[PDB]
């Protein structure tokens, strides 16, 4: 076998060459928190929440595209792992618009959920925040780009699975935005999936807009039957 | 209102005979104050 | 005339409340404290506060824990005021019942002042009070419980020195030193029949041991020793108040933790991570890591103790409520043994028992 | 703006109402149907809309603590105004 | 002194205490006699009775031999003496020295779930 | 000794109180939750639940709200392993169905794949 | 307070205390039931700089119960604690 | 698969003890009947007993018959004092709700209940 | 971590570490387990068979005076064959202190009672039967102490639903009050409160 | 630190005895519960006229429950679902949907009143502090359906009791 050994919090562990440190610590059972990484699209790197330390380095790398090298330590709970996890939150949340309550991701947002759990408690952002101008892209799906936090899952679904190659970053800076650039709709036959890989609130479903909450809710496991592939 | 009694008894209200077109004479009732009279009477501020 | 055989049937107001209490959350399950011993609210709050603040490994801001122990003696004369009472009204002396009352009732305008409600508070938290003082409280309080200590003296001229109160209580439920241990006694059942102990004493909680109190010792275990117990009990609670009063610091009244304690309304409007903390607190709830405890604190019927076990979500597995009542009744049977049916009544009276602690 | 349906009932904000053949009207029969007078949309539909003369505009409903949590809006579309998700106020650039 | 109360409710005072608690130690200590002397019970009781035996014989007095023995009332001391003689027979009977009887699951105390 | 031998299945259903028409025309669902297709988290997978089927949710005259007459309903069990909830099925005598875990397959990730020189996997835009 | 000076102390003779001092019913030695607004202090980790949460975090430093024993010479004998210390009897009113 | 026994080693000793609590509540019935003023006969109570003692007959382990026997014999010291009411002893006849339907069609015409 | 955080105790953890060890050296016959929690706490994880000795060598050896008895518990965790965790909580007046026993039992496994050992627990146990279905042999007198007379089941137990499957009203043709199968104007709204990220990376568990 | 009650020994000379005979002989302390009785009788009742005098309240009070508004005429409710998240009665059912111009409000807002363990966690957990919990208490019904408060009822509360409800706002706000 052609397996490499590196360490997890001092735990040995086998893997394959060119595997990342992400997926070394996912197999260790440690879910590092992730914003742009998706396992089934292709690698971006620049949330630049999955910052992990390395010993014996003194420069935290991206866990989401670094691949692991033999004998690399990976400490996923060290002190600067978690101060560079809490700098990443506050420059996120730094422009993010308070419009939780109103926001149909509250309950089960992705940026809610590490804010509570790796991120800070409070705020030092005095200053104003930024606002952007809404798209429309058709009747399925909701846009609120102040919400977007510039994860760029949109192109990177739109480009390598719909292949529709219709959204992108214009702009630069501050001002960088996610869309269209044109009065254009979205209308492919897997367009609905983004509102599934949004983390944010930013992209949501117009015919359940303002209807549910997700805390409240009963999941049942069904099969569908719109088609034959099941 | 007379402030020389004990706390309780120093503020009151004599109800109006006739409200809405319903004889409260002797059918007087707690529920007649209006809201601005009853943040005064249940010595909620000192202003009336 | 004599009672050879006692057997108490309870489960009268048993509404299941441990079960309800692990289908909510940790701050939903706080006012369902306050329903158990209802003579008692503020005093059943800070036990199960302290319980998940040790699981929680936080600590109340020092202004808190000030108000927590002033506001327990200020319930502890709450409960001994009905315990007394209405212990002479089921025997026959129904008039100091309507003295102490208008006390009571006084003290029930500082609960609603705090905290908005008469009775059921919901007042101390996981984390320290929900609310500050508001400003000219500790004044009234001040004015209150100067003029005070000659209210009990009216109570204790009509039933200390009084031969008829003496004789339904001179040598009724005597109880030994070594069966009140085995029988699991707790509180004045332990402290009249001459066992020095006390929690406030002996394991301390917020600011107990930085204030001066005395603890009355009882030399016969009688129905008469329970009663200059509790009443003495309420000149010791009046000390601790005036101490309160006088050592109370400045500074916050939550524990500063924001994924615990929930943030200021002025700061949940304005930056974006107070909104986001301020959302989860209040829908899913702080997770306290997985363990159990026992936390008992001295409640003014004896020692009220909180078995809590958590599963790292953010609802308890088991919340077991031990309450100084239900073991106090249990030896209703070994106290009224060889005593007459009327002398029953004031033994159920001198174990301060309210059912809603006993059947849970 | 209350309306009355052809059976004699008020209909509601919400556009609920009681048919003719449903038996449930036999719970008014002898009492009223309480119903709310002011229609929240009608009084938001008389506001004026605010001229500012910035790209972005702030909004809290005003009182400071005693609004809504602040929110920060867009200006640049022209063709419509931007209404505040909270209060329901609108804004428009003037230039 | 002759101490008129012990203070506690049923617990009588004791007019000589110094034989009834040399009594009692050799009582305990004949007891003990008999549980092998690897069991780790009599080695720890042994001791800390030959102790309370070597302060009880050592004292002639009665209220710095309460204070120094840290138990009390010297009447507590006796009675906990007597418990701790009933204690060593029934260990005699139990015979809890012996190995583990069985073992637990095996998550059986695992927690959480 | 003072042990016995009793080789018999374990059946505990004449002790458990609930009436058979709970018992016998219930199915019990054994299953890993789903991942939350919303949040990349995975901590809700990690223990298996058992739950029941769903009964009929009707609607009340007065206020329009959701009344029932399944007791059953909001029943949930958490159980660490799927022998322990089948055992725990059959102890109950509840007819029960089990459907395996799905575990994400490992995926082969590669930033370098994003910029090739002649593969498809270029990206048009960064 | 509104009691005459005869009514007065043929109270205080039957009471057996001064009772003109110590009144129960309130009066306007009370607080306004209108108060000044308030301005409430802020706590500690109201700070702009060194303030990281990973050096306060309390609930994260629980660790699991560490296991003394499991199943998987002459040392002294032990006691959960050092004995209680005697309670001394109270120098302000020991009733004795 | 060896445990602990409650209190019969085999099937006999379970058995008898289901003999005796069988009697004892067939003794137990009339004074039930006459003490309670209940509207049923003593032949109604005594087909009620063997009702649930042959529907709880199909057990086979020892340790869940003597439980069985010991919770029957707690009914059996709260039938003999009166700590029961009315109520409590009318409970096991149940008059006040409709008979439940058995066959396939009527339950497929009053709804979706299997 | 001065404010905020609560302090540790290093002397009582100290303490009761090695009293752990004193107690599970003297009976190793019983014990299995002893622990030291973070906020000192001890629990001592016994066989049920040794529930009679254990708690009276708490009763009576003259380092550990365990005399009083504080509570005792049930916990039911599913998960488990021996479903059943009994608590014992005891407390020490002599040494200040206090100390948890824990057993285990399942549905059908009888316990010794401690009666003989605590009084109070003539009660205590007695109410876990009511709640659990836990018998305890040679108690004096063991029956429902919560529950109503007719109720059938246990209520604590995590398969009994939290409303019943019975409700009493009052029935005017029988002139009495009657027990019917449960109806629910508004079915209890169950709530998935859970959130799928890790909170806790000291209590992660291996994987499989 | 603790204190000896009932552990006094009376006094066995001629005079004390004599007093303790006089004593049970004469009804002396039984004369000293009735002169305390009589100067009881002689004080000021602490009797209010109800329903003409009212008990003093504090502006945090939890009475009946109301709808706010803004003040230009919008509703300040905008379906958040905390306050039903939050109600550890589950007092509260709450159902929305996008109105006529796409604003994000409630089409059922039921408060069973019967439920509800008159706590707060609904006026503390809105962010936009809609509902509240009014200061009025004098509410009893005659009908159980009654205290089955809908959205209508809780708009016409609001409006009925604003006036006192903003005042009590204003007055409590910088505590909380
Ligand atoms: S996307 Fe998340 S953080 Fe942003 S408003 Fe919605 S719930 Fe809040
Ligand atoms: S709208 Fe959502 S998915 Fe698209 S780039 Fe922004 S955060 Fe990512
Ligand atoms: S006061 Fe409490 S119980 Fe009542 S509706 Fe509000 S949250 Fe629910
Ligand atoms: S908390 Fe307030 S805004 Fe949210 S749903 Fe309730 S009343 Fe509406
Ligand atoms: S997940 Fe690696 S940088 Fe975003
Ligand atoms: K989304
Ligand atoms: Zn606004």
């Amino acid at each position: 076998s052609n397996l490499i050994e590196v360490f997890v919090d001092g735990q040995s562990v086998m893997v394959e060459p060119g595997t990342t440190v992400l997926q070394a610590c996912e197999k260790v059972g440690m879910q590092i928190p992730r914003f742009c990484y998706h396992e089934r699209l292709s690698v971006a790197g620049n949330c630049r929440m999955c910052l992990v330390e390395i010993e014996k380095a003194p420069k935290v790398v991206a866990a989401c595209a670094m691949p692991v090298m033999k004998g690399w330590n990976i400490l996923t709970n060290s002190e600067k792992t978690k101060k560079a996890r809490e700098g990443v939150m506050e420059f996120l949340l730094a422009n993010h618009p308070l419009d939780c309550p109103i926001c149909d991701q509250g309950g089960e947002c992705d940026l809610q959920d590490q804010s509570m759990m790796f991120g800070s408690d409070r705020s030092r952002f005095l200053e104003g925040k930024r606002a952007v101008e809404d798209k429309n892209i058709g009747p399925l799906v909701k846009t609120i780009m102040t919400r977007c936090i510039q994860c760029t899952r949109c192109i990177r679904f739109a480009s390598e699975i719909a292949g529709v190659d219709d959204l992108g970053t214009t702009g630069r800076g501050n001002d960088m935005q996610v869309g269209t650039y044109i009065e254009k709709m979205f209308m492919s036959e897997l367009s609905g999936n983004i509102i599934d890989i949004c983390p944010v609130g930013a992209l949501t479903s117009k015919p359940y807009a303002f209807t549910a909450r997700p805390w409240e809710t009963r999941k049942t496991e069904s099969i569908d039957v719109m088609d034959a592939v099941g | 209102e007379d402030n020389k009694q004990f706390f309780g008894r120093h503020r009151w209200v004599i109800y109006t005979t006739e409200m809405n077109g319903k004889n409260t004479f002797w059918d007087v009732d707690g529920s007649m104050v209006p809201p601005e009279w009853h943040r005064w009477l249940h010595c909620m501020t000192d202003d009336p | 005339e004599m009672v050879r055989k006692c057997d108490p049937h309870i489960g009268l107001l048993h509404r299941g409340t441990e079960k309800l209490i692990e289908y909510k959350t940790y701050l939903q399950a706080l006012p369902y404290f306050d329903r158990l011993d209802y003579v008692s609210m503020m005093c059943n709050e800070q036990a199960y506060s302290l319980a998940v603040e040790k699981l929680l490994n936080i600590q109340p801001p020092p202004r808190a824990q000030w108000i927590r122990v002033l506001f327990g003696e200020i319930t502890r004369l709450l409960n001994h005021i009905m315990a007394v009472t209405t212990h002479a009204l089921d025997i026959g002396a129904m008039t100091p019942f309507f003295w102490m009352f208008e006390e009571r009732e006084k003290m029930f305008e500082f609960y609603e002042r705090v905290s908005g409600a008469r009775m059921h508070a919901a007042y101390v938290r996981p984390g320290g009070v929900h609310q500050d003082l508001p400003l000219g409280l500790m004044d009234d309080i001040y004015e209150f419980s100067k003029n005070f200590s000659l209210r009990i003296d009216e109570l204790e001229e009509m039933l200390t020195n009084n031969r008829i109160w003496r004789n339904r209580t001179v040598d009724i439920g005597v109880v030994t030193a070594e069966d009140a241990l085995n029988y699991g006694f707790s509180g004045v059942m332990l402290r009249g029949s001459g066992i020095q102990w006390d929690l406030r004493k002996t394991q301390p909680y917020d600011v107990y041991d930085q204030v001066e109190f005395d603890v009355p010792i009882g030399s016969r275990g009688d129905c008469y020793d329970r009663y200059l117990c509790r009443v003495e009990e309420m000149r010791q609670s009046i000390r601790i108040i005036s101490q309160c009063l006088n050592k109370m610091p400045p500074g916050e009244i939550k524990v500063d933790d924001a994924k615990v304690s929930p943030p200021k309304r002025a700061e949940m409007k304005t930056s974006m991570e107070s909104l986001i903390h301020h959302f989860k607190l209040y829908t899913e709830g702080y997770q306290v890591p997985p363990g159990a405890t026992y936390t008992a604190i001295e409640a003014p019927k004896g020692e009220f103790g909180v078995y809590l076990v958590s599963d790292g979500s953010s609802r308890p597995y088991r919340c077991k409520i031990k309450a100084p009542g239900f073991a106090h009744l249990a030896g209703l049977d070994k106290m009224s043994k060889g005593h007459m049916l009327a002398d029953v009544v004031a033994i159920i009276g001198t174990q301060d028992i309210v059912f809603g602690e006993v059947d849970r | 703006g209350v309306r009355t349906s052809p059976t004699g009932e008020k209909v509601t904000h919400t556009g609920q109402v009681y048919d003719d053949e449903d038996y449930r009207r036999v719970r008014f029969v002898g009492r009223q149907k309480e119903v709310n007078e002011n229609f929240a949309i009608d009084l938001i539909a008389e506001q004026p809309v605010s001229q500012v003369g910035s790209r972005v505009i702030s909004c809290d409903g005003g009182g400071g603590a005693l609004g809504h949590p602040r929110v920060y809006i867009n200006l640049d579309k022209e063709t419509k105004t931007g209404t505040c998700g909270y209060c329901g106020l609108q804004f428009r650039q003037q230039h | 002194l002759l101490k008129k109360t012990t203070g506690l409710v049923g617990l009588a005072v004791c007019e000589t205490p110094h034989e009834r608690l040399k009594i009692l130690y050799t009582k305990i200590l004949d007891v003990l006699g008999h549980i092998p002397k690897n069991a780790a019970y009599r080695k720890y009781t042994e001791q800390i009775t030959n102790e309370k035996l070597s302060i009880v014989k050592a004292e002639p007095d009665v209220k710095k031999l309460e204070e120094q023995l840290q138990g009390g009332q010297i009447e507590e001391v006796i009675l906990q003496a007597e418990n701790e003689l009933s204690l060593a027979r029934k260990m005699i009977q139990w015979k809890p020295w012996e190995p583990l009887v069985e073992e637990p699951p095996a998550s059986q105390w695992k927690w959480p779930i | 000794t003072q042990l016995i031998t009793v080789d018999e299945k374990l059946d505990i259903t004449t002790l458990t109180g609930v009436p058979e028409e709970h018992i016998k025309t219930r199915k019990a669902r054994i299953f890993v939750p789903a991942r939350n297709n919303m949040q990349s988290g995975v901590n809700n997978t990690k223990k298996w639940k058992m739950e029941f089927d769903t009964r009929e949710r009707w609607e009340n005259p007065l206020m329009g709200w959701a009344s029932t007459a399944d007791p059953l309903s909001n029943l949930v069990l958490t159980f660490s392993t799927k022998e322990d909830a089948i055992a725990f099925a059959e102890k109950n005598g509840w007819s029960y169905d089990v459907e395996e875990r799905k575990v994400p397959k490992p995926k082969s990730k590669s930033y370098g794949a994003n910029f090739s020189w002649n593969k498809r996997t270029r990206v048009s835009t960064k | 307070a509104s009691a005459t000076r005869l009514i007065q102390g043929l109270r205080n003779w039957a009471s057996g205390r001064d009772l003109q001092a110590k009144l129960q019913l309130r009066y306007q030695e009370i607080s306004k039931r209108t108060q000044p607004p308030p301005k409430l202090p802020v706590g500690p980790s109201h700070r702009l700089s060194n303030n990281y949460y990973c050096a306060r975090d309390g609930r994260r430093e629980a660790m699991p119960p560490s296991i003394v024993m499991s199943s998987q010479s002459e040392k002294k004998a032990v006691s959960p604690a050092p004995p209680i210390k005697r309670w001394e009897l109270s120098q302000d009113e020991p009733y004795l | 698969t060896s445990v602990k026994p409650i209190f019969s080693r085999d099937m006999n000793e379970a058995k008898r003890r289901v003999r005796e609590l069988y009697r004892a509540w067939y003794r137990e019935v009339p004074n039930t009947v006459h003490l309670f003023q209940l509207d049923i006969s003593v032949k109604q109570g005594r087909d009620k007993v063997r009702e649930m003692f042959k529907k709880n007959a199909h057990v086979t382990d020892p340790r869940v018959v003597d439980l069985l026997v010991i919770k029957g014999k707690m009914e059996l010291e709260e039938t003999i004092n009166v700590w029961k009411q009315r109520t409590h002893v009318m409970r096991f006849f149940h008059e006040t709700e409709a008979p439940r339907p058995k066959d396939f069609l009527s339950k497929f015409y009053v709804g979706h209940d299997p | 971590t001065r404010p905020t955080v609560r302090p540790r105790n290093d002397v009582a953890h100290k303490q009761l570490s090695a009293f752990g060890e004193y107690v599970a050296e003297i009976l190793p016959k019983y014990v299995q387990q002893v622990q030291v929690s973070c906020f000192s706490e001890l629990e001592i994880c016994i066989h049920p068979d040794g529930v009679i000795p254990v708690l009276t060598f708490l009763r009576d050896h003259s380092n550990a005076q365990f005399k009083s008895l504080a509570d005792l518990t049930a916990v039911d965790i599913p998960t488990r064959q021996n479903r059943f965790e009994i608590v014992y909580n005891l407390l020490s007046l002599r040494f200040n202190s206090r100390i948890r026993v824990k057993t285990y039992t399942d549905e059908l496994t009888p316990v010794e009672s401690s009666v003989s050992v605590y009084k109070a627990a003539n009660w205590y146990e007695r109410e876990i039967w009511d709640m659990f279905g836990v018998f305890f042999a040679n108690h004096p007198d063991l029956r429902r102490i919560l529950t109503d007379y007719g109720f059938e089941g246990h209520p604590f137990r995590k398969d009994f639903p939290l409303s019943g499957y019975v409700e009493l009203r009052y029935d005017d043709e029988v002139k009495r009050v009657v027990a019917e199968p449960v109806e629910l104007a508004q079915e209890f709204r169950k709530f998935d409160l859970n959130s799928p990220w890790e909170a806790f990376p000291a209590y992660r568990q291996p994987p499989e | 630190t603790y204190k000896y009650v009932n552990l006094r020994e009376p006094s066995m000379d001629m005079k004390s005895v004599t007093d303790r005979a006089a004593q049970t002989l004469l009804w002396t302390e039984l004369i000293r519960g009735l002169g305390m009785t009589l100067s009881y009788l002689f004080r000021e009742p602490a009797t209010i006229n109800y329903p003409f005098e009212k008990g003093p309240l504090s502006p945090r009070f939890r009475g009946e429950h109301a709808l706010r508004r803004y003040p230009s005429g919008e509703e300040r409710c905008i379906a958040c679902k905390l306050c039903e998240a939050v109600c550890p009665a589950q007092a509260i059912t709450i159902e929305a949907e996008p109105r006529a111009d796409g604003s994000r409000r409630t089409t059922r807002y039921d408060i069973d009143m019967t439920k509800c363990i008159y706590c707060g966690f609904c006026q503390e957990a809105c962010p936009v502090d809609a509902i509240v919990e009014g200061p009025n208490f004098e509410f009893s019904t005659e009908t159980h359906e009654e205290l089955l408060y809908n959205k209508e009822k809780l708009l016409n509360n609001g409006d009925k009791w604003e006036a006192e409800i903003a005042a009590n706002i204003q007055a409590d706000y910088l505590y909380r």
